[PDB]
């Protein structure tokens, strides 16, 4: 075992005025191999993660809006804007979509992009990250 | 007595193509015969004795598997069916060709393969040994 967490890039195109309450807008396909035992996690890079939070960064570097993730409609998981992990343990790949915190009135924008980094996590609220997968990159467009 | 020793290419794997084998043991035998008894016990097809499709510790997977042969002989087995090969050598190998070809989902295959060889109470005396010895081989996926 394994835990060997799989994820692909991916462009989706809503704007964030659109999103008023924490509504799925980029369905990130993630596919874990091996984690049968493992709480899948993923982190967003430490450029678009502060303080546990999960905000995505405008392609020239402008604006940013905190998002969270969700597994969507795949199996529960735990959630965090900071952290997302599953309390469940056992094999997953679904999608996982990003809603939003609390909108944020959305400036004119072009392009967003947000690096997520894949593995799993131990414990809970002291950072029991670990690399074990791929980190993937979304990106989103905006108008 | 008996004397079935197992062992593994390696334990295990994720992407088993066809004629990759799984488990590699040796069986004895004690005066001239013409077949090594070995079985696998698992989930043999009525009397399908060199080749079968086996199901995993947990049933949920199968994992065909060519261990008759070649040149194996359909002649009883203990067990769970089995067939016995040329048995003038004192002891020989047998290996497993699994014939999966494709990709296994992980889990456990445990496969009891073992032999004896020798006959029981029947025309030609050597040591009575009414009990074939079983073996215990593994495949966890890890």
């Amino acid at each position: 075992e394994e835990c060997q967490v799989r994820v692909g890039d991916l462009t989706v195109a809503k704007t964030r005025g659109q999103l008023t309450d924490a509504a799925p807008i980029g369905p990130v396909t993630v596919q874990a191999l091996g984690c049968n035992a493992r709480q899948v996690a993923l982190k967003a890079d430490t450029d678009n993660f502060e303080q546990g939070k999960f905000f995505l960064i405008s392609d020239n570097n402008r604006d940013k809006l905190y998002v969270n993730i969700r597994p969507m409609d795949n199996s529960a998981w735990t959630t965090d804007n900071g952290v997302f992990y599953k309390n469940d343990v056992g094999s997953w790949g679904g999608t996982i979509g990003i809603y939003v915190d609390g909108q944020q009135t959305n400036t004119p924008p072009g392009n967003y992009t947000l690096t997520l980094t894949g593995g799993y996590w131990a414990k809970d609220n002291k950072q029991g990250f670990t690399p074990s997968g791929t980190t993937g990159t979304t990106k989103l467009t905006v108008t | 007595s008996a004397e079935l020793h197992l062992e593994s290419r390696g334990g295990s794997g994720t992407q088993l193509r066809d004629g990759a084998k799984v488990a590699t043991g040796r069986i004895i035998c004690r005066e001239a015969h013409t077949g090594f008894h070995v079985w696998m016990n698992e989930r043999q097809v009525d009397g399908r004795a060199e080749r079968y499709v086996v199901q995993s510790k947990d049933g949920r997977h199968e994992l065909r598997v060519r261990t008759g042969g070649d040149g194996w002989s359909p002649v009883k087995g203990e067990g769970g069916k089995g067939v016995s090969r040329p048995g003038q050598e004192e002891q020989v190998f047998f290996d497993v060709m699994a014939d999966g070809n494709q990709d296994i989902a992980p889990g456990e295959y445990r496969f009891s393969v073992g032999g004896a060889c020798v006959v029981p109470q029947e025309d030609n005396k050597q040591g009575f040994t009414p009990s074939g010895t079983t073996g215990t081989t593994k495949l966890t996926v890890t």
